[PDB]
């Protein structure tokens, strides 16, 4: 309830962007950057409890994989935006 | 119990009329004192306080003719409280900030008399010794922390030091497992430091500590590398998306200065610029130039070729950053 | 939690605004919960405060999903 749940939910947050229309560039972009920054502080915050061991713990791999998902979710949107041929969204 | 009574008489004679105020061979040649350490552990290697904590079994061996006995064939290990009735060298660690002899279950000392007069005197000491660290290449740095064993009141005319066993006097260094340091080398020196009060013997035990970089990739470099890569995403968004690119821009810039500020507070307030500062400051330029890249894009348009600046920047930024890493990592590693 | 609901009075076609509001609120709850739990020991169970912060997290997160549900039904 200190690292895994915040790590799991920020991964869920990044996947809310997939259900938003591709034309909402600011909204989906803030989704990506906010989760990535949130994932960064969680990774930095997580290590603070235990010593400065060189190797990587099981928490580190879970945080690393969750970093891949949130980061891949933003690269996914950049790919989606690359093929967005029109700026205006659906109306009516 | 007959042998116990015999030992009692012998040990009683040695302390009878024993002048604790006078060293062995007082008024005569210097007494040679032999030392051998057993490093139990090294902990709290702190650069905020510029010190390291050292736990060791610190043995001293010297000859004292007054404590010579011949009747008993065995070597006498006596209760540690006898040390208060015996002359012992007044050795101190010059760079020691805070030290103590372990106290439970009793005073962690040893007194062992040998028939020829030799006295083996051991203590279990935990000393926080001062180690001034050159953090210029931190965290890719090698530190050289030392322990300066020296006699306080007795000059070289009254006492001498030597590593008992020479290069085999200190043990346990290989077993010591620091979390963020690898003890690459250790050396033993015998000096003669001169003060205004005379010249004194000096034993210096230096450990060369090499820092492990694996921890700092996890918490320091990779978060800054990923944020730098994140800022390059803005080069893939069309120029007219001002809120998206600017929000991507400032957030990367502001987080980067936050990471730099957050880390440097955990360290002491050294004036110079470390290696982690060089990388974080170097990656601050790319993220800041990434934001200025959009500002030029916005200015050139509202103030075909606009894509070219957005297209060439699409590749040179990951290229120039890689070369910066090649120069940085090659230079420091 | 109260300000999370002002997203419901905002126009549906304000993705940049409501998402920014919803994201801002849900992240703040995590920081408050994380910040609060730091002061306490490393205790391995949910306390009364924890069961409230987690309870409030659900509402704010649902408010964020309320818009995502609204956006999908309209465009999707
Ligand atoms: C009271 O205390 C004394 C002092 O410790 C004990 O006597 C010593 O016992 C030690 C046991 O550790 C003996 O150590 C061995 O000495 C051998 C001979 O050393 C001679 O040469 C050295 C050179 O400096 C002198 O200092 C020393 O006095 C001797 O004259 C060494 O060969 C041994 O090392 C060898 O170990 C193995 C097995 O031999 C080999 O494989 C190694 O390669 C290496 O060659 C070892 O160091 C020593 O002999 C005793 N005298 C000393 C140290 O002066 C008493 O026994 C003790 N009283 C008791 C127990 O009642
Ligand atoms: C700095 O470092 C030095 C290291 O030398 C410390 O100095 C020693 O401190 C200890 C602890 O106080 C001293 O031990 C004391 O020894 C006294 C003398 O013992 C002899 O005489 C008595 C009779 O008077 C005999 O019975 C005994 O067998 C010895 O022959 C004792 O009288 C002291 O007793 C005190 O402590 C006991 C603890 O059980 C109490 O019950 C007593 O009532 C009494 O309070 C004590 O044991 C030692 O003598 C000091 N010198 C040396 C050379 O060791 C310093 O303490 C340390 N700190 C500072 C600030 O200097
Ligand atoms: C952490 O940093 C400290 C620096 O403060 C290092 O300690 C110094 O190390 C050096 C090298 O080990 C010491 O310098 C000298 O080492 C000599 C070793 O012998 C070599 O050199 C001689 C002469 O050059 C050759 O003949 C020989 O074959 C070897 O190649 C000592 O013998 C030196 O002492 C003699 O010279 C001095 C100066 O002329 C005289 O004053 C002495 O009386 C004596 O005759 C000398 O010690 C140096 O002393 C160390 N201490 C310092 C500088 O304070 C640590 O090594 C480093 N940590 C690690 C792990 O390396
Ligand atoms: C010297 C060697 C030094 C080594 C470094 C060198 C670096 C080199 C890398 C340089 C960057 C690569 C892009 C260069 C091309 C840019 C232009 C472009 O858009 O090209 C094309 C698309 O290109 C793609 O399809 C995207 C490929 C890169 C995305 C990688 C995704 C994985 C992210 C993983 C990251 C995870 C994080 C990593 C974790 C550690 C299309 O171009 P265009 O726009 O359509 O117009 C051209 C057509 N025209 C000519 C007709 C007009
Ligand atoms: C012409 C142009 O491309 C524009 C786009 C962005 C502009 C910069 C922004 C930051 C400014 C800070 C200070 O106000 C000094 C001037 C300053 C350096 C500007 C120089 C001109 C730039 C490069
Ligand atoms: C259909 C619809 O309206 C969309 C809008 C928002 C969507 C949710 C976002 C969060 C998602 C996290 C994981 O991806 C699992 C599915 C997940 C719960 C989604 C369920 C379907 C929703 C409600
Ligand atoms: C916190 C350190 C994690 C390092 C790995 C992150 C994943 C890189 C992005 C992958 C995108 C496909
Ligand atoms: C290098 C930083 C990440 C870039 C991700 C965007 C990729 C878009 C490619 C679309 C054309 C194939
Ligand atoms: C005294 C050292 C000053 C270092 C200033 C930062 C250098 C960053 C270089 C970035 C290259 C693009
Ligand atoms: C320490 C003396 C001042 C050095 C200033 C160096 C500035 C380098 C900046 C490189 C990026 C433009
Ligand atoms: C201060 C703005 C920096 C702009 C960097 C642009 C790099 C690519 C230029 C190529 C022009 C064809
Ligand atoms: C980084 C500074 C670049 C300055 C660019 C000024 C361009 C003025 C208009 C002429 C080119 C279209
Ligand atoms: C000794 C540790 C080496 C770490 C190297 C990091 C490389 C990052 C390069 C990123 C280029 C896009
Ligand atoms: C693509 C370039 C990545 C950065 C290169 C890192 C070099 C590390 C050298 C390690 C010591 C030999
Ligand atoms: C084991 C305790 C579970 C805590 C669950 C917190 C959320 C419950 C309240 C939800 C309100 C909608
Ligand atoms: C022990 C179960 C913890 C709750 C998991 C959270 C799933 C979203
Ligand atoms: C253990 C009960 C958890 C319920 C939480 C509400 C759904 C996210
Ligand atoms: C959680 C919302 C599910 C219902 C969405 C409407 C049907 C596509």
């Amino acid at each position: 309830i200190q690292t895994y749940l915040p790590c799991i939910m920020t991964v869920i947050l990044s996947q809310v962007s997939f259900w938003l229309n591709r034309e909402s560039v600011p909204a989906r972009t803030v989704f990506g950057v906010t989760t990535v920054l949130t994932m960064t502080t969680l990774s930095i915050s997580a290590r603070n409890s235990l010593p400065k061991v060189a190797y990587a713990t099981a928490m580190d791999w879970f945080i690393a994989v969750c970093y891949a998902f949130v980061f891949s979710a933003l690269i996914e949107f950049a790919t989606v935006n690359y093929f967005t041929k029109r700026g205006y969204a659906w109306d009516g | 119990p007959s042998n116990m009574s015999l030992v009692k008489e012998t040990v009683d004679r040695l302390l009878k009329g024993y002048d604790i105020r006078l060293r062995p061979d007082f008024g005569g040649p210097p007494v040679a004192v032999g030392m051998n350490i057993d490093i139990a552990s090294i902990d709290m290697v702190s650069e905020v306080n510029m010190d390291y904590t050292l736990t060791m079994y610190f043995q001293q061996a010297w000859r004292d003719k007054r404590l010579s006995y011949n009747v008993i064939p065995l070597n006498l290990t006596l209760d540690n409280r006898v040390a208060d009735q015996l002359w012992v060298p007044d050795t101190y660690f010059l760079n020691d900030k805070k030290s103590f002899v372990h106290g439970v279950t009793v005073k962690n000392r040893m007194i062992r008399l040998h028939p020829d007069g030799t006295v083996l005197y051991g203590l279990r000491i935990t000393t926080t010794a001062a180690c001034m660290m050159d953090l210029r290449r931190y965290p890719l740095d090698e530190q050289n922390c030392t322990l300066e064993i020296e006699s306080y009141g007795y000059t070289t005319d009254d006492i001498e030091f030597y590593w008992r066993g020479d290069d085999n006097a200190v043990t346990g260094v290989t077993k010591i497992e620091l979390p963020q340091f690898s003890i690459v080398d250790y050396k033993l020196i015998t000096k003669k430091v001169v003060f205004s009060t005379g010249s004194y013997p000096r034993l210096s035990l230096s450990f060369k500590l090499k820092r492990n970089i694996g921890y700092f990739i996890l918490q320091t470099y990779m978060p800054s590398i990923l944020i730098t890569i994140l800022s390059w995403v803005s080069f893939w968004i069309n120029y007219d998306a001002s809120a998206a690119r600017v929000a991507l821009g400032i957030t990367t810039v502001l987080t980067m200065t936050t990471i730099n500020t957050h880390l440097r507070e955990t360290l002491p307030k050294i004036p110079y610029v470390k290696a982690i500062d060089m990388y974080l400051m170097g990656c601050f330029v790319f993220v800041f130039m990434a934001l200025l890249e959009y500002a030029l894009v916005n200015y050139i348009f509202f103030g075909t070729d606009v894509n070219a600046i957005d297209r060439w920047s699409r590749i040179f930024f990951p290229v120039v950053f890689s070369f910066f890493n090649i120069v940085y990592w090659l230079y420091y590693v």
